């Protein structure tokens, strides 16, 4: 019977949520340990039984535990139990979210949060732009890509948005879904302002100089909403 | 002269020419195309069998004489499904054909010379395949490494770092420094090993300063940024260094759609990961790429083949490979995927069509590292019970469709990272990776893996019993995978400008150091039997893929083969 | 309580065993995998209670799965399921063959044979030659030994079968039991026909010069049937 | 698609599958088995042609990219005659097939890809064959090379130390010093070359201390005394230490017959010369070792084919090469010659039939050093027209003789001095030394000779002409014949102890020294198309040989082909 580490791995689980389930007969409050352990023991063994399915499953995980059935602060630690499964038809991740419901009373590793905001971006002047997704598919801009050089399905005034970027959370994401319009913010880049890589428009010292040849290089690459002049100047380096 | 039964005579030495046999528990048949063979005078060990002093193990061998030979085997590759003996020697396969003592047998050429330091392994009944090659490797833990050696993968190219969350997002190593702690970490696996870089950079030095620091290649991924530049960048970096480069493309279309994507990469080689999208904004109409020459198309194994269940996952797997928080709003409305039944669907017909041409894992970020083989041929017998028998095949046997799907995980993905001159096929010269199935749990568990022309990882039993075979019977690592002898029997395959520059002996490693090669010339049409080019015609409106006209789609499978019957868990 | 590794790696097999039990109380028919583990541990235990001997357990591994208990496939690939168990007496090897019955549905890696039968040895000429076995004991030759060289206690007219072996299957044997006369088929041998080792009665080229040589060692050494001249004529080298 | 004439297809690129070529000026029809090309990708060099940049000559070619390689060639060769392309790299055949450019042409493997650093060799409408192997060269002056160079032959194994009596008798290099003499003149030569010691010593000690010197092997000679203990003793030493034996037999019966040199040999692997007996007088029955497994046997020139004037010079070449004076009465009186018209013309069908496995010259002790290739034809031409075609023959043409008399000298006198690894035939890995003939002068007048992977001699008219074609034309050395380029063309071959002990540097050595080896454990089986072992009786009181009881015979040949169309004198 050629047992694969992974197999080996999983027995080890299984008889974990074996001991767990045997503590829970007895009447013992889990702990994280033995909740996750059994959680995920018993979805092992429904999969392996094969009348159920991952949507079956990722249900009836949230269903094992009561809240009276685990230690205080068990239910806010666990978040989410997955475990990878072999079906009928292979194998699935089954992921249960949530599946104790928090008593409140302990909360290890809580936050106590002050109750100000925190301001972003402090001492920058943000800017409205207007912006239409022209494109058949929605588009996401990040927090800090240069605006100017963001996909040409999007149609906006690229002049007013040069050397700008979303002012939003760092890590978030604006959607423009298609056809819609809506109107952004923009914040000017700090540090050195020296542009590099996103569509190769600027790849140089943001500038009033370098301004007009990355709209001269959006015009020709076809980036909607950059206007340049039709007797453009070419310079030494460009 | 005499005749003995068929079956008898199978039974004795296995499967020769014109026989059938299934592979797994799939509805997959392979026939034995041809037989080296001489009947009469198979290699047969045992108490009065032929390799023995004096009739088979000769005693004037030849200058060649093989270290080891492994007789009967059914060799199972893209060069054909044949019946033949194995000649290692000085960890390279010496020769293919039959074996034994020229004193006492006809037709023994010299270099299939069996002699007194010739080690016996019976293959007969046994299938032989080269071992898998896995270029989607997400080293997270080392772990994953002993995971697909079990599986059946000799070959693992990829990059990270361990659990960091760059590695658990891309496939890529970062820099000189942690090039160096991967390549001097590689040391203690039993598994040829292969590095990519970041390419994910407009500075042409840091670029090539990794490839010099030994990658084998640069991958671009979306979760470090890709743009246009970056792909720019690195394809001009590795055309210099002839280097593969490696793309998982941008999915939220920031700074272009695929058209742009396609446009920077300028018809340069350039292999794409998740070529059916995976859910990105590229989806569905990136798969148009697959039918372009210069895209060398790999596929992951969670979409293949597609099942009841494939979709219920997709979304968790999404969220924590590319760590987006379950918990937080912005994170979760960033989550958009674009995935669709038909698309996932059209993934398994465009593998039976050659469309796709490499088969991957991504492990343990979308994909799972010790399910390549047994994914591809769940994918071929799904395949094969919905649309039967390929046109092409030349008999009444699935011998072309064996060769596509093994091609998807031996040779294509070596051709594609320039390591074929070594490794991806039995074919003389190459190094000896070899994986010894039983047809039946082939493609699911095998037999042992050969590595380096010694044997690296077997089925063993109890260690205390009396003979190998009582149980437990478990997968256990041989003498090639200790000692000093690891060192001999795997391979690290670094680039041709860190090779020369000596990176061996700057960093001290102990292991075998290959460089790789051509990896800029070859295109699509290059794959062995995955050379399909066609215009792929993506209706984004419908999600309706559409090849030489032709509508493709599958059925969702209720119930694959090698899945149940095989595994506890 | 010192534990070896064989000790632990037992302990994982009755553990593997012991989840196959619950499957199959639960209702689960068992996979190849399953099916091994429960049958190991059920003969462990029943050694460990040492009430019964290996032959009664060989015997009774043979009753625990019935083929309706299994996955289809599962009987085929099971051929037999050795393990060590400790008896009362020490360790023995428990081996039960064929354990479940085939149901014949799904075979895995199953041949499909042509209905035409091989021939071995093709274009050669077999000679018949009586063999008498006249020593004590059985005397067993493969189908590649040189027969001129075989035991002396086999009696046979060696000159007719100088350069030749037997014409059987290679790797089959042909047992002589004592006092028991039998005809067998001999061939040429084949290649360069370079006899070495064996009872180092030729050590060099097949052919009529060394027969002589080989006859006159034969007779020498008191080989049954090995007729030689009285008047022999050394070479130089012999 | 378009459809050529097949007489303009021929007459641009050569013929193609199915077309047969006339060999010289004798009735031998050669038929092209099959073609590596594919239609309408023809490699060609000139003014508007394909080998051109970017066209069939890759702008992006593979690492293995060829240092040469030879265009639309005619392979004649034991493994069969087809066409192909000869791709050469590194002074070895890198591969035999279609090459060119992958980006533009389909079919290229990458062994053969053709870059910016491939010279370019026409060889349409040009027979490529192997370079001769003369194994029974008494190194009697130094302008013998050229004139073996020049018939063909590219290597020359044999003994002597200039124009002393012993080497005008015996193929012996003697001793320690004079083989180190001999190595260190072979620096001037453009030709491989291998040296055999004395083997007639009852001495182990003296026998082993010439191997470890660099002989290749050993030679026993009756002008040094063939006796029993001599051959016994050498056959140990060579046993010992993986060298071949050959043998020259004892003519006067002075310690045995030729059942005592049997006996003495005692079934160990011996090349033997004149196994005809050239007159000896072991003749006629030493033609009955012919038929034993043990025994390599060779012929020499002067009596293949029969003619009329064979019998004429025999006594004189005999007196010469033996060193009797033909005026003084005991010499004369002890020039006694068993020779016969009816051996003689056995030796032309024993060779036709596959009796004798080896032509040779006996350079200038009985024989013709630049006459071995078109003495061989010439003997397969009186064959062809005296018996017909071969019952071998699988269609209209006469590849098996081909094949077969090829063989007699390429690769037969190669694998019976252990050096077949290296040269003997047009294969992959073996070292590039290649005869371009064209068909009108196939086996008399080479086209030129392509040695180590340089051209090292061809035809060359005037060199103060505006071309290369204007008269006069004649062999003239070229640039792989020069400098220190010749130390790069050529081998020397030597012992596998001499090897080990660092002949080379310890001689001083520029050319390539490589060791002989799989010299003891080769029979006659392993000849190729040469292996008839027939039970050769033999009447003496008739002077009648018969094979299978069949009597052989053949009539002399009043004008043979190959020999007054094509030389002035």
């Amino acid at each position: 019977m050629k047992l694969t580490p992974k197999e080996l791995d999983k027995l080890m689980l299984h008889y974990a949520g074996e001991l767990a389930k045997k503590r829970k007969e007895k009447g013992i409050k889990l702990n994280y340990v033995e909740a996750v352990a059994l959680i995920s023991a018993h979805i092992m063994e429904e999969a392996r039984a094969g009348k159920k399915t991952a949507a079956e499953l990722m249900q009836e995980g949230r269903t094992l535990l009561k809240p009276d059935d685990v230690m205080d602060g068990v239910a806010s630690m666990i978040h989410e139990v997955g475990i990878e499964a072999m079906f009928p038809d292979g194998t699935k991740l089954v992921t249960v979210h949530t599946p104790i419901e928090a008593n409140g009373k302990l909360v290890p590793g809580e936050l106590f949060l002050k109750n100000e905001d925190i301001t972003i971006n402090e001492g920058k002047k943000a800017v409205s732009v207007k912006v239409k997704n022209v494109g058949d598919r929605p588009v996401q801009i990040g927090s800090h890509f240069h605006f100017f050089e963001v996909n040409r399905c999007l149609d906006f005034d690229r002049e007013k948005t040069f050397g700008k970027r979303l002012d939003i959370a760092s890590g978030t994401a604006v959607r423009f879904e298609p056809g819609e319009e809506k109107s952004v913010e923009l914040i000017d880049i700090g540090g050195n302002r020296r542009i590099f890589g996103f569509n190769a428009l600027v790849d140089r010292q943001a500038d009033n100089e370098s301004k007009k040849i990355a709209l001269h290089r959006a015009k020709e690459r076809g980036f909607h909403g950059a206007k340049s002049d039709d007797n453009y100047v070419k310079t030494i380096k460009e | 002269m005499k005749k003995i039964s068929r079956k008898e005579y199978v039974s004795m030495y296995g499967p020769t020419t014109g026989d059938k046999v299934r592979l797994g528990d799939t509805d997959l048949i392979a026939e034995v195309e041809h037989d080296y063979t001489i009947y009469g005078e198979e290699l047969k060990f045992g108490g009065g069998k032929t390799l023995r002093e004096g009739m088979s193990q000769s005693n004037n061998p030849s200058k060649e004489e093989l270290d080891l030979i492994i007789t009967n085997a059914l060799i199972v590759d893209y060069t054909g499904i044949y019946k033949a003996d194995i000649g290692i020697k000085d960890g390279k396969i010496a020769g293919i054909g039959k074996g034994g003592n020229k004193d006492m047998q006809d037709g023994v050429k010299n270099n299939l010379s069996v002699g007194p330091a010739t080690e016996a392994l019976a293959g007969e009944g046994l299938i032989v395949t080269a071992g898998g090659i896995d270029t989607h490797i997400h080293f997270i833990s080392p772990q994953q490494i002993p995971t697909a050696f079990a599986s059946g993968v000799t070959t693992m190219i990829g990059g990270g770092t361990g659990p960091a969350d760059g590695t658990n997002a891309t496939t890529i190593t970062p820099g000189r420094r942690n090039l160096k702690w991967m390549l001097r970490a590689a040391e203690e696996y039993s598994m040829n090993l292969g590095f990519l870089a970041k390419g994910n950079a407009s500075n042409d030095a840091s670029l090539a300063d990794q490839i010099e620091a030994g990658a084998i290649g640069f991958k671009i991924h979306e979760d470090w940024g890709t743009t246009p530049s970056a792909i720019n960048h690195a394809l001009d970096v590795a055309d210099k260094y002839d280097v593969q480069v490696a793309i998982h493309t941008d999915t939220l279309n920031e700074a272009g759609c695929v058209e742009d994507t396609m446009a920077a990469i300028a018809g340069r080689t350039m292999h794409t990961f998740h070529t059916e999208g995976a859910g990105g904004g590229h989806a569905p109409d990136i798969i148009k790429v697959a039918g372009e020459h210069n895209i060398l198309p790999a596929s992951t194994n969670p979409t293949i083949p597609f099942t009841v269940n494939t979709e219920a996952e997709h979304m968790d797997m999404l969220m924590v490979c590319h760590h987006l928080d379950k918990s937080i709003k912005e994170d979760v409305q960033f989550a958009d995927s674009r995935i669709r039944p038909q698309t996932i669907a059209a993934e398994d017909t465009l593998h039976d069509m050659g469309i796709f041409s490499i088969t991957s894992s991504d492990s343990q970020a979308m994909g799972r590292v010790g399910e390549v083989i047994t994914r591809t041929w769940q994918t071929a017998d799904k395949n094969k019970k919905e649309f039967g028998r390929l046109k092409e095949e030349k008999g009444d046997n699935d011998n072309f469709r064996i060769k596509r799907y093994l091609s998807k995980y031996t040779i294509n993905p070596a051709i594609a990272h320039g390591i074929s001159e070594y490794v991806g096929s039995v074919e003389v010269g190459k190094v000896a990776d070899l994986v010894l199935w039983s047809p039946a749990f082939f493609g699911v568990k095998p037999n042992m893996i050969i590595k380096g022309g010694f044997i690296a990882l077997s089925q063993m039993g109890d260690a205390n019993a009396s003979i190998p075979t009582p149980q437990p019977v478990y997968y256990r690592e041989m003498f090639a995978h200790h000692g000093k002898a690891k060192y001999d029997a795997n391979i690290t395959f670094v680039s041709q400008a860190a090779y020369d520059k000596g990176i061996k002996e700057e960093l001290g490693l102990e292991r075998q150091v290959l460089p790789v090669k051509n990896c800029r010339n070859i295109t699509k049409k290059d794959m062995q039997f995955n050379d399909t080019t066609a215009h792929i015609e993506v209706n984004p409106e419908t999600y309706h893929v559409f090849v030489d006209g032709k509508e493709v789609t599958s059925k969702p499978a209720n119930k694959v083969s090698l899945a149940q019957l095989f595994s506890i868990f």
